[PDB]
């Protein structure tokens, strides 16, 4: 049921320029929203959980915000290893509306 | 109507299990340890708590 | 500490079950979600469902229901393909929420799913 919209697609940003990435819940999920980084043939690692809280050993250049139905993944300072694919989780597993990903952002560094 | 009402079940019988995952602390004496259990089991009590509301409210609309 | 290893990876021909296990190795837990996540060569992440573990507490994504089986076990969790289609095509992850809170803390390597006829 739950539908995470993930825009944009496709991003190219320099050295040192800021990254905006946002996912649109088709639900009311709160702090239900965590964020995903996945380079080729890795597993995917965890950025964002509760939709603002920096994770463990991540930079802090990885910046997490929401209202309401809106989130958004903030890299201020890009840095040659933040090529990757990024992605969002909202929901619950028990939730009414499950738990659901977005269809991912490709971020390509110039 | 069914799936949902199915769904219903399933969460707050999974809700009841977390509240009997986490038992009270049952030493009654203190013992600096069980001063600290009870703040443990405090805190996991009020995350169960909202996480029952916040699935709970997914059903409610 | 804490360690997730996905085998039972194969080649199936379409409607051949298939059963994949996530090996669940030093989690202090007893209960958590365990997820099944899959990705399609060149495709992006799907959840395709849960379990919590110290119960029989199943959760599936309106796709996966029917098609997909997951079980608890006392050292790991298995999922099950039960009628797999070429449209199944994934490498298969199991993740791990080690707070109850909703995010996946813990990742196995993935197992790799090939359904061609």
């Amino acid at each position: 049921e739950l539908v995470m919209t993930q825009t944009p697609s496709s991003v190219s940003e320099p050295v040192g320029g800021t990254v905006t990435i946002k996912c649109q819940a088709s639900q009311s999920i709160s702090s239900w929203l965590s964020w995903y980084q996945q380079k080729p043939g890795q597993p995917p690692k965890l950025l964002i959980y509760d939709a603002s809280n920096l994770a463990s050993g991540v930079p802090s250049r990885f910046m997490g915000s929401g209202s309401g139905t809106e989130y958004t993944l903030t890299i201020s300072g890009v840095q040659r290893e933040d090529a990757a694919t990024y992605y969002c989780l909202g929901g619950y597993p028990a939730a009414s509306y499950r738990t659901a990903f977005g269809g991912g952002t490709e971020l390509e560094i110039i | 109507s069914g799936d949902s009402d199915e769904d219903l079940l399933k969460a707050v019988r999974l809700i009841k299990f977390l509240y009997q995952s986490n038992p009270p602390p049952n030493p009654e004496g203190t013992r600096q340890a069980r001063r600290n259990r009870r703040r443990r089991w405090r805190e996991r009590q009020r995350q169960i708590h909202s996480i029952s509301e916040r699935i709970l409210s997914t059903y409610l609309g | 500490q804490e360690q997730l290893v996905e085998s039972g990876g194969r080649l199936v021909t379409p409607g051949t079950a298939l059963t994949l296990t996530c090996k669940v190795s030093g989690f202090s837990l007893s209960g958590f979600w365990l997820n099944w996540v899959r990705q399609a060569p060149g495709k992006g992440l799907e959840w395709v469902g849960a379990i919590y573990r110290g119960s029989g507490s199943e959760w599936y994504a309106s796709w996966a229901k029917g098609r997909f089986t997951i079980s608890d076990t006392s050292t790991t969790v298995t999922l099950k393909l039960t009628s797999p289609t070429t449209e199944d095509t994934a490498t298969y992850f199991c993740a791990a929420d080690t707070t109850d809170n909703g995010y996946f803390t813990i990742w196995g390597p993935g197992t790799l799913v090939t359904v061609s006829s």
